């Protein structure tokens, strides 16, 4: 691996600072030299061992940095990476007003339902856990006893608005974008069989022109 | 006679309606006899007997099936399509009577594995109808088509699983005593097994709140590790594979479209090349 | 009563089935709402069943003046087959509690919650025949192209029934003398398996499995439950999507 | 809920027939909504693509 960051230590770097798959690996050998220069051998203050097997399997993800079919499927997906980050925050945002909202609604009063709409990295959790199906029937359970029967409709009207909204429009944007992005690639492919195939038509014509030229030429001369 | 008599036994309609209305009976006889095998009705106890018996008989109607058999290529037929698989499938079902008249099955008897084959032999040759096989055309282009998703499904699978084996290592290895999720994280192998089912992402909120048991280390790199593979995985992959699909389904449409509109063309083509023949006569 | 008072009837069959059939049909889904409504039960069991009862006297009128009717077409409406068939169980459970006397149980038995669901579907016959008027032209235009891809989904649900019963065939082998008590039977086993095909607690059958001694049963039942999972519901999600799509190409 | 009617007549009872009957129209319903939900996004998604 050091040999390769040799190789990876050219000029070539001009054109590794501004690409895809070549940033992605320069970055991935840094971030496997630098932690286990400081783990082999360590000598340093620092808490416990979390980045063995992560290590190991950044080494995983350079051995399948190869395989030019996977490749040509990442550059026909990488235009999504915009709109995978626009749902993202988008969720994040809905995420951060039904947070306040739950910590208002459950977690300001402090008669119970703490560490579910109380703090706020659970309930974060717990927001996260009831936009998805996992969760809702002990969570629901749990809330109902607070004394607040509107709880209930809320949190079902969080569900209809939150699991449907995220699940349907992410599939529905990924379905038709990589509709859209393999349409295109298909009509290009097929593109360049008809520009070959009328070359080869073109290059018949002129073998037949030129041979008809030198028959009438021969038989003229004949 | 041999093959013509294959020939003639496959033309022939009551053999066919013969052999399906054994087939259909075997199905509904199968799982009768599981129910009970006691003395809870004396009666019906040698009826039963003669049910299975006549599974017996259905065995011996398959071994005349392969003589049946024998009388095509024979030889050839060995190395062929699914065919192949159907005769290999009514070996494995003719095989419960030799292991049962000579293996004493008081053991690992697998004689469960060899019923179901020959149900699903026999829920395959059914006379299958045609939106049937059209939608199983469908699928097997569409897992042809399916070359490198399936692949990196698996690689997504074997990094993000090795990486969360030594992760939460101190939920398994952990000493608490009152625990009932700790063999999801001990193993390799139950490392798949817990990753499979974040995956499928079914009571994730339970199993965080049976991992909220280990000391909470201010949730910094584990829990943001644990959330962010399972959402990753689940939406990319399903949002991938259901659009694969719809591209299967729209090249196949798009296949047929250019289909029809070459045929009309060439009617069209037809219809005005008939004109000409007509105005030369 | 020939072809005269056949014509007589369709007339007259127009107009007054027009009327009284709307009116009285509005007035019966507003008791029977009524009726159901597990609190209003309580401000009532003596007005309920009274005009339950004579709405079903009205019902049976229709089903005498249906019956006096054009005759061989009325059969060839199944909403009509589905109003006959209705109606013969209606006035089976109607002389079944005017004759009393009996033999077998009787104080709200199982037969007292089948004529129950009985009702129910009667009153769901009564909605149907109120919305005769404004059912809406978007929603209709919806579930006619909702309806559109019929035999695409009935041979998806069919494979998905053959591969469940596959499923379940095999598991029932493999469960034997493995604590049954869950799917002792064929039922249970077939409700078994509907909760591992949709997601409801296989992470707990993986872990009251490992509490028992077969192992290799948990890759088996994941294998199954990952292809039948991802190979059914993309099906179906593709096929109403593509359904629906040459509706969108359309105008 | 599979708990809670469970153990009607331990053995059939109506614990087969509710179930049956709700369990088929929930998977039903279940499949048609989340259907015409994903068809619905992409439906009104391709008004975005024109």
């Amino acid at each position: 691996y050091v040999c390769e960051f040799l190789m990876k230590v050219y000029v070539d770097p001009i054109t590794y600072w501004k690409d895809g798959y070549n940033i992605l690996d320069v970055i991935i050998l840094i971030i496997l030299t630098i932690p286990y220069l400081l783990r082999k051998i360590k000598g340093n203050h620092s808490a416990y061992l979390h980045f063995a097997d992560g290590i190991q399997s950044l080494r995983i993800l350079k051995l399948i940095s190869y395989s030019r079919g996977i490749r040509t499927l990442i550059i026909a997906v990488g235009e999504t990476v915009y709109t995978v980050a626009s749902v993202l925050t988008l969720l994040f945002l809905l995420m951060f007003v039904f947070a306040i909202l739950g910590f208002c609604l459950f977690g300001v009063t402090d008669r119970g339902d703490l560490e579910n709409w109380g703090n706020l990295a659970s309930a974060f959790f717990t927001l996260f856990s009831l936009a998805t199906v996992d969760g809702w029937t002990d969570l629901q359970e749990e809330l109902d006893k607070r004394k607040f029967t509107v709880s209930r409709a809320f949190t079902i009207l969080f569900i209809l608005l939150a699991s449907f909204i995220f699940l349907n429009m992410f599939v529905g944007v990924m379905i038709m974008h990589t509709e859209d992005s393999m349409k295109k690639f298909e009509r290009d492919l097929t593109l360049e069989r008809n520009l070959a195939i009328m070359e080869e038509k073109q290059i018949i014509l002129k073998r037949q022109q030129e041979e008809v030229n030198r028959l009438m030429n021969t038989q003229k001369s004949g | 006679p041999l093959s013509l008599w294959a020939g003639w036994v496959l033309d022939s309609s009551v053999f066919s309606k013969f052999i399906i209305s054994l087939i259909f009976l075997n199905t509904f006889v199968l799982m009768v006899e599981i129910e009970l095998m006691e003395s809870t009705n004396t009666a019906l106890w040698p009826v039963k007997l003669a049910l299975e018996v006549a599974d017996w008989f259905i065995l011996l109607s398959f071994i005349v099936e392969i003589l049946l058999m024998w009388l095509a290529s024979f030889s050839l037929f060995w190395k062929d399509a699914w065919n192949v698989f159907d005769f290999f499938v009514t070996l494995l079902s003719l095989l419960p009577e030799l292991v049962v008249l000579l293996g004493v099955p008081a053991h690992s008897v697998w004689l469960q594995l060899l019923r179901v084959c020959r149900v699903l032999r026999s829920l395959k040759l059914f006379a299958r109808f045609r939106q049937i096989k059209v939608i199983l055309l469908a699928l097997v282009r569409a897992l042809k088509s399916m070359t490198f998703l399936l692949m990196l499904l698996l690689i997504f699978f074997y990094i993000f699983a090795v990486t969360g084996v030594y992760f939460f290592r101190e939920y398994s290895r952990s000493t608490i005593e009152g625990l009932e999720y700790n063999m999801f994280f001990s193993d390799l192998l139950n490392s798949l097994v817990t990753v499979f089912i974040l995956f499928t992402l079914d009571h994730w909120y339970a199993v965080l709140q049976d991992i909220w048991k280990v000391p909470e280390s201010s949730r910094v790199f584990s829990s943001i590790y644990v959330i962010l593979w399972l959402l990753l995985g689940s939406i990319i992959f399903r949002n991938i594979i259901v659009a694969m699909m719809v591209t299967n389904f729209q090249n196949i449409r798009s296949e047929l479209s250019e289909e029809m509109s070459h045929l009309e063309v060439q009617y069209k083509a037809d219809m005005f090349k008939q004109q000409i023949i007509q105005r030369r006569q | 009563l020939l072809g005269l008072q056949q014509m007589i009837l369709s007339l007259t069959q127009s107009l007054g089935f027009e009327t009284f059939i709307f009116i009285v049909v509005c007035l019966n889904t507003v008791i029977l709402v009524a009726q159901t409504f597990t609190e209003l039960e309580i401000r009532g069991e003596w007005y309920f069943m009274v005009l339950d009862s004579i709405f079903l006297s009205i019902y049976v009128l229709e089903a005498v003046l249906k019956l006096i009717a054009l005759g061989l077409e009325y059969f060839y409406d199944p909403w009509n087959n589905l109003d006959f068939f209705i109606m013969v169980m209606a006035v089976l459970d109607f002389v079944l509690l005017q004759i009393n006397s009996l033999s077998y149980s009787f104080y709200n038995h199982s037969l007292f919650r089948i004529l129950k669901v009985f009702k129910s579907m009667r009153a769901l016959r009564a909605i149907r025949v109120l919305r005769r008027l404004s059912i809406l032209t978007s929603l209709h235009e919806v579930a006619g192209t909702l309806s559109g891809s019929l035999p695409s989904i009935t041979a998806i649900l069919t494979l998905m029934f053959t591969c469940l019963f596959l499923f379940s065939v095999v598991l029932r082998a493999l469960f034997q003398d493995s604590d049954p008590k869950r799917f002792q039977n064929i039922f249970t086993t077939l409700f078994t398996l509907f909760t591992m095909l949709t997601l409801d607690d296989w992470s707990l059958i993986y872990i009251d499995n490992r509490a028992q001694g077969a192992w290799y049963i948990i890759p088996i039942l994941m294998i199954y439950i990952v292809i039948q999972y991802f190979i059914f519901l993309n099906l179906v999600i593709a096929v109403l999507v593509d359904n629906f799509q040459m509706a969108l190409l359309k105008g | 809920i599979y708990t809670d009617f469970q153990m009607d007549e331990r053995e059939y009872a109506m614990e087969v027939g509710g179930a049956i009957y709700f369990a088929v129209f929930i998977t039903l319903g279940a499949f048609i909504g989340l259907n015409l939900f994903v068809v619905v996004v992409t439906t009104n998604l391709e008004q975005m693509m024109k």
